[PDB]
């Protein structure tokens, strides 16, 4: 796709990559950040989808944990894999905009750089925190954001257009420990899912038929007295399952951990303490601007759920607001395209110049 | 190394004390002609900075982006960074402020001596 140069948004996540070109609304390419290698023979590799399917001859890797790089030659083949078989692009020729999870370590920030420029010779390139581009997208610049995705979640005050880091919250908690706990439960429904193609059909009906209640207690009584509520769902074979309290229990790990064995504290309590973390100034104007970003938030009744808690932590004549936009899977991605379309971006890249002249260092500077 | 907006339009903003209005058009910050002060499209986004005379001879800057209600999500979001990137130029002083259709604060409405007018309409999205 490309005005006069075209840039590019590269959104990585733990679980899905989301890749396009920024001005687009939408990211052209969503896959599965994975990669595959021989167990035994033919160097290769296959990413995605197609990892997926010949998984049975491959090893499958996860690149990115809990928002993270951790294999690097792994993370270079998404990105092969991004420019060339997804967008189809030629590297060397774009501005290439890439996002980091909250407090990122300072050395990934420097190898994301070198790998850009001299595995794949962009011309410039950016960093961007992914919490700050959702943020963006929801057009503000003061607000509290809680993200949530396959591998990690975050929750990131945002004061007049820059994260606070000292109030960042990171928990461990997010999409596949829900996937996870939906297989779980359902086993002891009466139900099997333990198995791999069993885990996606899994995902598949945590996505469709799960929600968050609104009252936990009350739900479990309207369940446990009528079956009014309940689900079917059609496995690819034709068989057909229903589901009955799962729909609701499977996200009520967020609000409580201790479902999954986990010690820690639920999305609102950790949302509560990032807030409390902050200035006493600043507050009222985080709870007036929460906002829900990434796959896991996208449970129906979450931010009514979320609505509720705040305003039972906060003092009462606090005004919260919980703003959850339908396209919110992808805000981090569309804030990226936004930005990078700006007639003002242009001195905020780094440049190859500016590459060869400070080497990857330039990161801590530029990409603030 | 550094990261300086060079846009014409940061290089007038906040001379001196008064009015400014920006209209954002297709992902750009673009002036409003004077006469049109006060009507707002309320299909579009605006960003306003005004600024005051202190009596120590520096200027205090107050930033306000305004979002009306069918603005495009490219508008908004643009609005919001420039406020962002306005404040960085201006060394960090301004005071930002998002102001939303039917809601804005008292000294935002309080900016426009004979009334701010909303219409129907605008620019067409920059996606
Ligand atoms: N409709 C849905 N309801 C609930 N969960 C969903 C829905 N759609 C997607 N998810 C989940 O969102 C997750 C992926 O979301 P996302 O793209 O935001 O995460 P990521 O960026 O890959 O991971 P992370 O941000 O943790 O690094 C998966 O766990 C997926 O099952
Ligand atoms: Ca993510
Ligand atoms: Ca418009
Ligand atoms: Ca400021």
């Amino acid at each position: 796709d490309g005005e006069d140069v075209q840039a590019l948004v590269i959104d990585n996540g733990s679980g899905m990559c989301k890749a396009g070109f920024a001005g687009d609304d939408a990211p052209r390419a969503v896959f599965p950040s994975i990669v595959g290698r021989p167990r035994h023979t033919g160097k290769d590799s296959y990413v995605g989808d197609e990892a997926q399917s010949k998984r049975g001859i491959l090893t499958l890797k996860y690149p990115i944990e809990h928002g993270i790089v951790t294999n690097w030659d792994d993370m270079e083949k998404i990105w092969h894999h991004t420019f060339y078989n997804e967008l189809r692009v030629a590297p060397e020729e774009h501005p290439v905009l890439l996002t980091e999870a909250p407090l990122n370590p300072k050395a990934n920030r420097e190898k994301m750089t070198q790998i850009m420029f001299e595995t794949f010779n962009t011309p410039a390139m950016y960093v961007a925190i992914q919490a700050v581009l959702s943020l963006y997208a929801s057009g503000r610049t003061t607000g509290i954001v809680m993200d949530s995705g396959d591998g990690v979640s975050h929750t990131v005050p945002i004061y007049e257009g820059y994260a606070l880091p000292h109030a960042i919250l990171r928990l461990d908690l997010a999409g596949r420990d829900l996937t996870d706990y939906m297989m779980k439960i359902l086993t002891e429904r009466g139900y099997s899912f333990t198995t791999t193609a069993e885990r996606e059909i899994v995902r598949d009906i945590k996505e469709k038929l799960a929600y968050v209640a609104l009252d936990f207690e009350a739900e479990m009584k309207a369940y446990k007295e009528s079956s009014a509520l309940e689900k079917s769902y059609e496995l690819p074979d034709g068989q057909v399952i229903t589901i009955g309290n799962e729909r609701f229990r499977c996200p009520e790990a967020l609000f409580q951990p201790s479902f999954l064995g986990m010690e820690s504290a639920g999305i609102h309590e950790t949302t509560y303490n990032s807030i409390m973390k902050c200035d006493v100034d600043i507050r009222k104007d985080l709870y007036g601007n929460v906002v829900l970003s990434g796959g896991t938030t996208m449970f129906p009744g979450i931010a009514d759920r979320m609505n509720k808690e705040l305003t039972a932590l906060a003092p009462s004549t606090m005004k919260i607001k919980i703003i959850a936009p339908p396209e919110r899977k992808y805000s981090v991605w569309i804030g990226g395209s936004i930005l990078a379309s700006l007639s003002t971006f242009q001195q905020m890249w780094i440049s190859k110049h500016e590459y060869d002249e400070s080497g990857p260092s330039i990161v801590h500077r530029k990409c603030f | 190394m550094g990261s300086v907006v060079e846009h014409p339009e940061f290089l007038k903003a906040g001379k001196e004390p008064g009015l400014q209005i920006w209209r954002v058009e297709k992902f750009d910050l673009v002036p409003v002609p004077t006469c049109l002060y006060g009507d707002f499209f309320t299909g579009d986004a605006y960003v306003i900075l005004k600024t005051v005379q202190l009596r120590n001879g520096n200027l205090q800057y107050d930033l306000h982006y305004w979002l009306g209600n069918e603005c495009s999500q490219d508008e908004s979001g643009a609005a919001a960074i420039f406020t962002v990137q306005l404040d960085d130029y201006l060394n960090g002083r301004a005071v930002q402020h998002r102001e939303v259709q039917g809601f804005e604060s008292a000294t935002f409405l309080g900016y426009f001596k004979s009334g701010l007018k909303y219409k129907k309409g605008g620019v067409a999205s920059g996606f």
